[PDB]
């Protein structure tokens, strides 16, 4: 009798998964990114080295990273909207023997 | 017990609001036998209302499971867990788990069972002659 | 017990202010039977007032849960935890958890039941003839 | 027991919907002997319905396994596991695992056998004269 | 006990200065019954003054909690803690925690209860005839 | 037992479909002696059908092993394992492993043995006169 | 029954939190930093690699760092006045499941 992902249910939160399908290129060489599909989903987010300040000459900006451990299937280039801001997926470590993955998220807004 | 209390535990025990056919017909019929008119009026309704819920929560949720389909026919307790790198540990329940029975029915598992037990000891002293 | 004490524990026990219908009608009626006129005047109101809160807090909160819906029908105690990397460990509660009962009702779990128990021992010596 | 209850546990116990021939003919015939007309009407159908599911779930799933073929002829409990680097630990079940029997049939393993046991104790007092 | 000692423990026990209505009217009324004129003059005031404080400190504070609203209806002890990466471990209190009671009222929890106990044993020898 | 049940357990116990000469002739002949006409008609076929499978599963698989040739003449249980860096731990079985026999034959190892045991206790009460 | 931040109460101290709101730029291009709000608050400060001396050609100066573990909400660019000196926040690791954070502080006065 197997249930490991039952641990991810103790702490979770509603983040909007945003699955992506690629586009193509205009005859002039430009790029067209399209085909987003949204779905509310549950994750277990933890702040592994989040919100590092950067006082560049151009001003001040932060560097935010996170980890996910979600039950659904998420690829390497998708989006997850959490706490009102979008995060792009660095890298996933899927475990198909069970149902869950592990994801690195970086904040998109500069 | 003139009236099998039906569709009322959803008002008494708000957490159970998923299904009603498995409750009234399938389970309440299995409880209304234990109650006897030798009890008190203040107990015949609450006691069966409690025991039905104890029987329900014995399984996953009112019918066999909650909305997710993750149900265990053996009520294995969860002793610990960790989610920074997913891990769990469970208990061992073979005949009797821990300070528990192996030849009777354990009414002291959940709170509903304890409420049924506390009413049962009050209204039904045990003594016979034959 | 001429008057079932109702809607007053919210003044006596200020932590309970969420709901009132599940308190006065759904639980107090289940407690005002244990109290008898053979008790003293200083105990009849406080004893039932305490036992009602014991029954309430035995479940999650006045009705079955607090504002967040995380209630456990089996009161599993939390022994330890850690928040650098989230982890928790619970106890085992199958019939009797630890120095607890498995065939009676354990009045000595929360403070409220302990108050009720200390009054019950004072006012109700147990001795019979039949 | 005039009617061997057949093909109805799938309605009573919704988790069993995979196979029917191994249920009605191969197992129900093995359980409808334990039930006797000396029981009450409210128990004869539910008791056998529960014991059949107990026998089914004692093995992997209705016939010998679930859709994946990972069944253990010795029911070894899983105490813990970890999926950052796959690991599991099992229990030991040689004659009796933990607070379990080794010379009788342990009816108190799953919920279903516990229901059957609690009915059997109610309906069948054991006393003889020969 | 001609005079229920009221609003004086704030002078006797300086740590309690938060609320006075919950003390004099709600709690002192619950203690002044235990004291009897069969005691000694030097004890009737201090003993009740101590027992009221024991009852107060049994809860979070004077009224149900201190200024922060972090109160536990179960007096779970804190065995260890760590703050370089926040972690705590608690005790298990179900019927009796450790060298503690499960069917009586434990007067030996805090110091105030021990003071009440030491006066009680002195002034009230236990012997009857009926 | 007029008819030694042969080549039928492959239909009763689907997991065994490898070899049939080692089953019918080599093993079933070793079981059909324990069954007696003093049993009941509903048990003489299922009981031997179960005991033959218990004897088979006592060894690796119907004949001495499964398709891989990894068989252990001592039924050493596997307590834990790890595959991020291969490791296993086994149990100790010398005279009796854990809650197990050392001078009798343990029928409570697998489920098939428990089924044989539960039928045996039912049909064969033990009392003699000589 | 959950209380983890109850550990931060064993050791604590009154530091003055100084919450910040940004400004804008003068038409000549300069910058105007304003909108501070002060509040006494309790923290649990520990000296993780504090007071490293630096004997530069320009003279002598120290390099002070600290960690906070406070219960209140502190962003990545605020100030905390402790022991008579101001400290600026490097990076926070908020844990909204509980109530507390973890902060890196660096001394401001050169």
């Amino acid at each position: 009798m197997i249930d490991v992902a039952i641990a991810i249910d103790a702490e979770s939160v509603e983040v909007t998964w945003r699955n992506r399908s690629g586009g193509s290129y205009d005859s002039r060489g430009n790029a067209t990114g399209a085909s987003w599909a949204d779905t509310q989903i549950r994750a277990a987010i933890q702040p592994v080295s989040g919100r590092e300040l950067q006082d560049l000459p151009e001003g001040v900006r932060s560097k935010v990273t996170l980890v996910a451990w979600t039950r659904s299937e998420v690829a390497e280039n998708d989006q997850i909207i959490y706490l009102g801001d979008a995060y792009r997926v660095y890298a996933a470590r899927p475990r198909p023997m069970d149902g869950f993955t592990r994801i690195a998220l970086g904040k998109v807004s500069p | 017990n003139p009236i099998p209390a039906a569709s009322d535990l959803k008002t008494r025990y708000p957490e159970f609001t998923g299904v009603s056919d498995a409750v009234v017909n399938a389970i309440i019929a299995e409880v209304n036998g234990m109650v006897d008119d030798g009890w008190e009026v203040s107990d015949q309704k609450p006691a069966v209302l409690a025991l039905a819920a104890h029987m329900l929560s014995r399984e996953g949720y009112p019918g066999r499971a909650t909305n997710p389909n993750s149900f265990d026919p053996t009520n294995r307790p969860i002793l610990s867990r960790k989610v920074g790198d997913v891990s769990t540990t469970f208990g061992r329940t073979d005949g009797g788990a821990a300070e528990g029975g192996a030849n009777s029915y354990n009414y002291s598992s959940t709170v509903y069972g304890q409420t049924f037990l506390r009413l049962l000891r009050l209204n039904a002293p045990a003594v016979g002659l034959v």
